[PDB]
């Protein structure tokens, strides 16, 4: 990676060695950005995102990186937080027209599928750049059980039982690959996305962080929902308990 | 094949003096030969200065009152100030004139104060066409009203009477009289007459029962 | 009726080896007549022509807007077209309009290049082909023209026979037409020369 | 017309007549108004000829592109949702009584009716066409709650027998299919095979 | 080489930032706000005498109580009076009212910035327009005056100056504006001023002269009307 | 250094450069303050004269009966982004007749202010506003950037030395809330004072207030008007 | 559209002390032939506001669809604003005018129902877009049978209990069944109140026919 | 119009008039209603002239170029899907009824296409204004799998009782046999209609036409 006499100023140029650097670039944008993170248990999926504080001027729920795509489906974004809102958006959207069509709630794998099309359309020409962040989605319903999926940069799209995205992405996989998942109920994930982040977070680096929790499955009746303030001062007591 | 209009009913009235101005309407809402609410007073008011009052198809009248006050916020805003009565009986002009090929079909009396603080009154056709006079009515009963407000306000057709000048009490003892005597003939009419008066400090409403046959 | 508009009355008939284009000659609006002059037939290169029956307007504007392809057509193709092929564009020009036609009923003759072969057909207000071996008429006198042309017809007929019969139909029929008359031309193609005489006719 | 269709427990019983009309005159003495849209799905055809096989034919590319992209089984309710927003969108220029019946691993026997409106409602059972006027009173007289599969059969072939006998409009041969988990069957009967219900006179 | 849209370190617009540059090098125009009207002077820096000066209009009327002197890029101009007149028709048509000063000057700025290369209409602008404006008028809040330029910030003046010699006058009004003095000297010190930083020596044939005022109409003055103002050295 | 030439480029850092430019434009821009109460809203801005002989320039503009907003950055940009507002406003209370929700608005402009920051030959909004409101969740005081992020805010300033005015906020935040309209709008115009230069100070003439909440509607005081506010100067100290 | 298809008959509406009640019965009639007899014709919007429709079924299909999609929405952002029965009923009659404008109208008559804040909500809106409110409200021939009914009631006692006016509309909605040729004794209950909406399923009307014997 | 199309043991047969009508006069005594559309399929064509011979060369010309692209024999059913979906289209104002018949890869098929869009499939299909006629012969001789000389004259005898019965159908009847192998246009399959010989001579001699003027114009 380094040739650049033309080959990286535009997304409808191939390398010599047959890479799109505008890609690779959008990609970085992801990787400065703050850890996100999201595990399938056995009924439903955790979302856990540490949201940095630049200012304490800012209200608690500033900033938010979750998001309501649709009433089953969550969103956990990182990377560049416009090209984020606009992609939820989008992703709203093609839930709603899901909807108005055929009556029922959109299968996750789905929309993840729609979303990556639309991701990737950014990928190809010079007339715009492609979007400056990755997201994860998340739903459980009780006939296709727990489902999470990641959309990078390029478009592609993968189903994971736990990922991260983020400044500390593979120093956050190698913790993850600790639990059970399969086997854990989403009361106990809660608490473990919670150390994952506290362990990842660069306590001198960078500044003070706030923690941003989501859920969806059996007990949340299939809806997507913020993880309540009890469980979630609950989980963050946890993390720093486990800072022996 | 299907008819996007329907007559409603009601009747607006505006009267002029030299510092107020009274714009009143029976509140009955009907439709063939039925009510569909007693409770329909067809004044609202738009400014501090400005009263308007709409009768016909009230799908229209709804309409038309809504396009009416974003456009007082889009003047406020571009220009600084609230518009005048003036400019609004103005506005509603060309509002009325954009759909000439699919009218409003509406009666619209304004009343209010002018930029001298004195009483003003314009009255409208569906398409648009407007002037301003010293008394109007306008709607269902608009034909019964009008003869006498020529007689008593405009003192025409009398000999020797000499032309006094038009206080508070006697033009509010007018408009319930002539409503009064309209809902004895025209079968829209009834109810309650609702009363709009406009002055130096704000608007003021008024409630008199009428016939509810 | 939109054709009696303004009448007229076209027909064309096959010889040996030649072949004969005829028409009436008057222009009216309805019950009155305006020019007795007025041109129904139309060149569309040495041995072939074209007549037009129907509404004055279209009568004029087909052969106006035919000619145009037609030019385009010989000189990006370096030959005069074939009797056939200028069929087909007449067929294609009226087909273009099916929902919006142009009030004529064409009539076409004339030799095919090189082999000077005999050709005629008519068409529809939309352009429908209907080539035939004896005649084909067009106008509002089209069952009197009929009745002549099935009874006078005769197989072999060389350039003079072929003269007497086209002219001896198209004057018959046309005496019992009120809207068709005031003159009639005849058009006679050979491979040498052709022949354009006017007919002493009734005008009334 | 005369088209039917009943639910039962693992699947749907369609049936319909084979009269195809041009004024007074039949066209088509044998018409297949059964058309499949999917492996499990069909749906009854009545009303306009040209309209309703169009209407088919969009929705049959409309769901094999969903359903490949989806990589399920195809949902009968999608089927009839696409129905539905077809017959709803162009509902003045359409001419279409359509019932959509079929099969599906989620949710098992499904009977939905699209009349010319463009609504949409699922029905134990449903009747539709010009012929279906003359059999309501039966219908509502014979029809029971839990059906078995060979009772469905005897039960739809009875009421368009009847409708056929009346309905000028309606007649020729029965053409049924029955669709359940392990597939589509169809049968078809000629004169004789017809239920016949005396003519019942004097 | 970039495109007209492009942002410079400092947060500036380049094709803006030389669109001003252009006015720099327009013949200068000033502007006095008073309590008893308002003023505009220009000059009109003939190159030739064959060439006619009553030809070279750098003020123009936009209606009866609103007039505007131009600098910079006068044939860009064209279109910015053209819409400024249009708009002030259009609101008496509609609202049977004359548009205020500000009113007008916002309606023309809005038009600054609307250029652009891609995602555009067969026929937008492709440049900013190299001009500055000074819009006199009177309504309702008396009289006043405002500036307009290139980037389409508009503001209210007492006394403001556009011009290649906006250095000297600008300074120069800050010495003699009073927030009370009257029309007359308004007049006398904005030709004095203009006489001051100009090439060609000042007479009543090279310069400009409009005035505004609750009074009266937007007013041209002529040779002579001139000429009473000339007079004094 | 050749990737700063267009939004759509994407600098081997994972940066675009023309998005930071953009934002360059909300620091050259005069310093504004927005901070909020339990029931006020109060947005205070301070005004620049191009040449102390024309008119300080407008800061704070209307947008709803609830909504008002103050600029940093370019005007042309503002009044094209602030129409925008208006018309969404407009179209809520047309279609609804309910004052639409502040949040929902400025995150109508996250979405409105993305789309030309993907597009060759677009630039980015060279505005920052700090809108005020009040609705069925009480005060709000937002931030809108180049970028189209937005925040919600318990007190915000920005523009040129607005670092100062950040301080001061970031101090007294903790009295914000139960404390009273008179007391705000002081907390308020004390943090716009930081920005200025120890010579100059505060006047009717380079203040402007804008104010929202419960009891009264969006309402700007500029001359005459701010001078209630600045009788009560509590005089600067360093 | 032009020419409606399946249509439902009466709606009926009235407000009470503690929210509103709705009532409408079950049926989609084809012209004179009753052919869908277990039809649901009110719908619940969200938990402070519910609709009833009459007139053509597929088009209130559309509108059901529509307005699931908006309140769907809002609970997507959990903002704390949500849609006042107000403010859908202000919706309604801009979507229904604007169908009427377009000149092919979505051939309904709606009744809003709902409970906000302390104060009970009756919305009427016809395929013209002729809007008001009321203490109560009938559709179709409920105009013409129900509502003198309701009215006579609310001049003696203007407000009411839900048991009140319950049994008003039960009255009411016999009366239908009696003089309306396009209904069905099947009808169901709406209720909006503050802890949210309630629809009841299958009713009927117990009728009277001792009539039938007295005339000779 | 009288058109008729039968699906006998080998292929198919295709028949049809000759007659064109304008009003109530006979245009055309020998006109082509049996179209090419492909060397293995054929279309009959019914109503409006124009309409036919346009609809009937577009699908051709189409065919054509999709026969191309695959290099293999095209199908009847593609025929039938271009067709009635161009109809359709047109809600029936392209006046085609039409009778397709072709052999494939996969068999012997044979259609009727109406001009609104709706498609049949069946052993004997009639169009035209002497359908009815032609289908009555059908109802009572149509057999299952006959042989070609048994199709042959069943379907002329078809188109018989269309021309002899039917007032908008008359003169030669025209016969399209298709076969996995062979195919036979046969354009004067009969002629059971002929104008009776002229026993009385009106043949105008030379000179008995009056002529006013003359131009002769010479060609090379
Ligand atoms: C029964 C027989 C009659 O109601 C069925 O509904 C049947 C439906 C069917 C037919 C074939 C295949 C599947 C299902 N309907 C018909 O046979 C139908 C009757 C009809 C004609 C016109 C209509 O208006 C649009 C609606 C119904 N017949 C046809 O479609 C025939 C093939 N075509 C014509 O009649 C030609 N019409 C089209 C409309 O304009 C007049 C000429
Ligand atoms: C039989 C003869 C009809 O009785 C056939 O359907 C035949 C089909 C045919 C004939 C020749 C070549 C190919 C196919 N139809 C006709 O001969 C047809 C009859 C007809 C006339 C008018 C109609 O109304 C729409 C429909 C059918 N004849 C013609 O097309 C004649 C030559 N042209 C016209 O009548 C001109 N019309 C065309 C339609 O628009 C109005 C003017």
């Amino acid at each position: 990676s380094s040739i650049g006499t033309g080959y990286d100023l535009s997304a409808s140029t191939f390398s010599p060695d047959g890479r799109v650097f505008q890609v690779e670039y959008a990609m970085k944008a992801v990787e400065n950005s703050s850890t996100a993170i999201g595990i399938r248990c056995k009924d439903g999926v955790v979302f856990g995102v540490e949201k940095l504080v630049l200012s304490k001027l800012y209200e608690e729920g500033s900033n938010k990186r979750l998001f309501n795509v649709d009433r089953h489906v969550g969103m956990a974004v990182a990377g560049l937080l416009a090209d984020a809102r606009s992609l939820a958006d989008i992703a709203r959207e093609e839930a709603s027209n899901f909807r108005s069509n055929f009556g029922y709630n959109i299968p996750l794998k789905h929309l993840a599928d729609r979303v990556a099309m639309y991701v990737h359309a950014y990928t190809l020409y010079s007339a715009v750049r492609p979007f400056g962040c990755s997201f994860m989605l998340g739903s459980y319903s009780a006939n296709d059980g727990a489902q999470l999926y990641m959309i990078d940069p390029s478009g592609v799209s993968y189903g994971y039982w736990g990922c991260a995205i983020g400044k500390a992405r593979q120093a956050a996989k190698t913790e993850i690959e600790k639990l059970q998942m399969k086997e854990m109920t989403c009361r106990d994930v809660v608490k473990e996305v919670a150390k994952i982040i506290y362990i990842v977070h660069d306590e001198v680096k960078d500044k003070a962080f706030e923690l941003e929790l989501s859920w969806v499955g059996e007990l949340t009746k299939g809806r997507h929902e913020i993880v309540p303030k009890d469980i979630r001062e609950e989980a963050e007591k946890y993390a720093k308990e486990s800072l022996k | 094949r299907f008819s996007p209009y329907a007559f409603n009913g009601g009747t607006v009235l505006a009267i002029a003096g030299e510092d107020f101005s009274i714009v009143a309407s029976d509140t009955r809402l009907s439709e063939g030969f039925s009510i569909h609410t007693r409770d329909s007073p067809k004044c609202y008011k738009l400014t501090d200065k400005t009263v308007i009052g709409c009768s016909g198809f009230h799908g229209d009248c709804l309409t038309l009152t809504k396009i009416i006050e974003a456009r007082l916020k889009m003047y406020k805003h571009s220009n600084n100030k609230a518009m005048t009565t003036g400019a609004i009986a103005a506005m509603l002009s060309t509002i009325l004139y954009s759909r000439r090929f699919f009218p409003y079909y509406v009666y619209n009396i304004i009343g209010g104060l002018d930029e001298e603080g004195k009483g003003a009154v314009y009255s409208f056709d569906p398409v648009g066409s407007y002037q301003r006079d010293s008394f109007k009515a306008g709607g269902s009963a608009s034909a019964m009203l009008q003869p006498l407000l020529d007689n008593q306000v405009g003192f025409k057709n009398m000999q020797n009477v000499e032309h006094v000048p038009l206080t508070l009490d006697r033009a509010m003892r007018l408009v319930k009289d002539v409503f009064i005597s309209a809902a004895e003939r025209d079968v829209y009419t009834g109810d309650a007459l609702r009363i709009c008066i406009v002055t130096k400090e704000g608007i003021r409403e008024e409630t008199v029962p009428l016939r509810k046959d | 009726s939109i054709m009696s508009y303004n009448g007229g009355a076209v027909m064309a008939m096959k010889g040996k080896n030649c072949v004969a284009i005829a028409a009436d000659r008057r222009f009216g609006i309805q019950a009155q007549m305006v020019t007795t002059d007025f041109q129904k037939i139309f060149p569309m290169g040495d041995r072939l022509y074209i007549g037009l029956a129907g509404l004055a307007t279209d009568v004029q504007t087909v052969a106006q807007r035919l000619k145009f392809r037609l030019n385009l057509y010989e000189l990006k193709e370096g030959r005069q077209i074939k009797p056939y092929t200028l069929m087909s564009m007449v067929a294609n020009l009226l087909y273009e309009k099916r929902f919006g036609p142009y009030y004529t009923e064409p009539v076409i003759a004339g030799l095919d290049p090189k082999t000077f072969k005999p050709f005629i057909c008519s068409l529809d207000l939309i352009g429908c082909p209907m080539v035939t071996d004896d005649f084909v008429v067009s106008g509002t006198c089209s069952e009197q023209m009929y009745g002549m042309c099935e009874s006078l017809w005769e197989p072999n007929m060389d350039p003079e026979h072929l003269f007497e019969t086209i002219s001896q139909a198209m004057l018959n029929a046309v005496d019992r037409d009120a809207v068709s008359g005031m003159g009639v031309i005849v058009h006679v193609i050979e491979k040498d020369k052709i022949t354009t005489r006017t007919l002493k006719a009734r005008m009334d | 017309t005369t088209i039917m269709a009943v639910q039962f427990n693992g699947g749907v019983v369609l049936g319909a007549d084979s009269r195809t009309t041009t004024g007074s005159y039949i066209a088509n003495r044998v018409t297949d108004k059964l058309t499949p849209i999917h492996d499990h799905i069909f749906c009854c055809r009545s009303g306009s000829a040209a309209d309703t096989q169009a209407v088919a034919d969009a929705v049959t590319y409309q769901l094999g592109f969903h359903s490949i992209e989806l990589n399920e089984p195809p949902l009968v309710h999608t089927a009839a949702s696409l129905f539905k927003e077809m017959c709803y969108r162009y509902r003045e220029d359409l001419m279409a009584g359509i019932i959509i019946a079929g099969w599906d691993p989620q949710e098992g026997g499904q009977v939905y009716s699209v009349p010319m409106g463009g609504m949409m409602v699922r029905q134990s059972f449903a009747i539709g066409g010009s012929g279906s006027s003359y059999i309501y009173g039966y219908v509502d007289a014979t029809y029971r709650e839990g059906m078995t599969k060979d009772e469905c059969l005897q039960f739809t072939a009875n009421a368009l027998a009847l409708a056929m006998e009346r309905d000028g409009s309606s007649g020729g041969v029965i053409r049924l299919a029955a669709i359940q988990e392990s597939g589509v069957e169809r049968q078809v009967l000629l004169g004789d095979q017809i239920p016949k219900f005396t003519i019942a006179t004097l | 080489d970039r495109g007209v849209n492009t942002f410079s370190p400092e947060g500036r617009l380049f094709q803006v930032e030389y669109a001003i540059e252009a006015i720099k090098l327009g013949s200068t125009a000033i502007g006095i706000q008073t309590s008893e009207g308002v003023c505009l002077a220009v000059e009109k820096r003939i190159t030739s005498p064959l060439m006619e000066p009553s030809s070279i209009e750098k003020i123009v009327e936009i209606d009866a109580h609103i007039g505007c002197a131009m600098s910079g890029l006068i044939a860009d101009a064209k279109t910015l009076i053209d819409k400024a007149r249009v708009e002030t028709q259009n609101h008496w048509f509609t609202y049977n009212e004359t548009m205020t000063v500000e009113s007008v000057t916002q309606a023309v700025s809005n038009l600054a910035l609307q250029f652009g290369e891609e995602d555009a209409d067969p026929g937008a602008m492709s440049r900013p327009f190299g001009v500055a404006l000074l819009f006199g008028g009177v309504d309702e809040k008396g009289p006043q005056l405002f500036h307009m330029d290139p980037s389409g910030t508009f503001v209210q003046c007492d006394a403001r100056a556009i011009g290649s010699a906006s250095e000297g006058a600008q300074s120069s009004l800050q010495e003699v504006y009073h927030k009370s003095m009257t029309l007359k000297e308004a007049i006398k010190s904005s030709l004095i001023i203009l006489k001051q930083v100009m090439e060609e020596k000042l007479n009543a044939t090279n310069i400009e002269l409009a005035t505004v005022q609750p009074g009266q109409n937007f007013h041209m003055f002529t040779k002579e009307e001139l000429e009473e103002v000339i007079k004094d050295i | 250094n050749q990737y700063d030439n267009d939004v759509t480029v994407w600098s081997p850092q994972g940066r675009i450069h023309q998005i930071e430019y953009a934002m360059e434009a909300v620091k050259q821009g005069s310093a504004t303050v927005g901070l909020k109460s339990k029931t006020h809203a109060v947005l205070v801005a301070l005004k620049r004269a191009q040449s102390e002989l024309a008119a300080h320039q407008k800061k704070i503009l209307h947008v709803d009966n609830h909504i008002g907003i103050s600029i940093a950055g370019l005007t042309a940009d503002a009044r094209l982004l602030c129409n925008f507002m208006r018309q969404e406003c407009l179209d809520s209370r047309f279609v609804f007749d309910r004052p639409l929700p502040v949040s929902r608005l400025v995150s109508l402009i996250g979405s409105k202010t993305q789309i030309p920051t993907q597009r060759y030959g677009r630039r980015p909004y060279g505005v920052g506003l700090l809108i005020a409101g009040y609705d069925d969740m009480g005060p709000h005081i937002f931030q809108t950037c180049p970028s189209a992020n937005y925040f919600d805010c318990r007190a915000m300033s920005i523009g040129a030395r607005s670092q100062s005015a950040r301080t001061y906020l970031e101090r007294h935040m903790s009295e914000f809330m139960e404390c009273n309209l008179d007391e705000l709008v002081k907390h308020g115009l004390r943090a716009l004072r930081e920005t200025l230069p120890a010579e100059q100070d505060l006047t009717t003439k380079n203040v402007s207030i804008g104010i929202v909440g419960k009891d009264l509607e969006f309402t700007i005081y500029d001359d005459d008007d701010v001078s209630p506010f600045l009788d009560g100067l509590e005089e600067r100290p360093q | 559209t032009q020419n409606p298809m399946v249509t439902g008959t009466s709606v009926l509406g009235v407000k009470f002390d503690g929210g509103v009640v709705i009532a409408a019965d079950m049926l989609g009639s084809y012209g004179s032939l009753a052919r869908f007899r277990n039809i649901s014709r009110i719908m619940r919007v969200n938990d402070s506001t519910m609709l009833g429709a009459s007139g053509d079924y597929a088009d209130f299909q559309y509108l059901k669809q529509v307005l699931g999609q908006m309140v769907i929405d809002e609970e997507l952002l959990g903002d704390g604003h949500s849609y006042s029965p107000r403010a859908i009923h202000s919706w309604l009659t801009r979507a229904m005018y604007s169908r009427r404008s377009k000149m092919n109208p979505l051939w309904n008559t709606m009744v809003i129902g709902g409970y906000a804040d302390g104060e009970s909500f009756l919305g009427y809106v016809d395929m013209l877009g002729v809007a008001y409110e009321a203490p109560s409200l009938a559709t179709g021939y409920g105009a013409y049978l129900a509502q003198p009914l309701l009215r006579e009631v609310l001049e003696k006692q203007p407000v009411l209990s839900q048991t009140e006016a319950r049994e008003l509309v039960e009255r009411c909605m016999r009366v239908l069944y009696y003089r309306d040729a396009r209904s069905y004794n099947r009808f169901q209950i709406a209720t909006v109140t503050e802890k949210g909406v309630e629809i009841e399923g299958p009713l009927s009307a117990q009728t009277n026919w001792d009539i039938a014997h007295m005339i000779s | 119009t009288t058109i008729a199309g039968v699906v006998y043991k080998d292929g198919i047969v295709l028949g049809a008039d000759t007659r064109a009508t304008e009003g109530m006069v006979v245009a055309d005594k020998n006109c082509s209603k049996i179209h090419f559309i492909s060397p293995n399929i054929y279309c009959c064509g019914a109503g409006t002239a124009a309409d036919t011979d346009m609809t009937t060369q577009l699908i051709s010309s189409n065919l054509e170029l999709h026969s191309l692209t695959t290099g293999r024999l095209p199908r009847v059913v593609t025929a039938n899907r271009m067709l009635k979906q161009m109809l359709f289209r047109y809600q029936g104002y392209i006046g085609a009824a039409l009778v397709l018949g072709g052999v494939d890869v996969t068999g012997p098929h044979l259609y009727s296409i109406y001009p609104h869009g709706s498609t049949d499939k069946l052993p004997y299909v009639t169009m035209g204004s002497g359908s009815l006629a032609a289908m009555a012969v059908f109802e009572d001789k149509f057999r299952p799998d006959m042989e070609e000389e048994e199709a042959k004259k069943l379907v002329s005898e078809a188109i018989a009782a269309g021309i002899f019965n039917d007032l908008g159908s008359g003169s030669n009847i025209d016969l399209c046999v298709i076969s996995k192998s062979k195919l036979d246009f046969l354009r004067p399959f009969s002629v059971p209609n002929k104008k009776g010989t002229r026993l009385g001579r009106y043949r105008c001699e030379k000179g008995t036409t009056a002529v006013l003027t003359e131009k002769v114009t010479p060609l090379e």
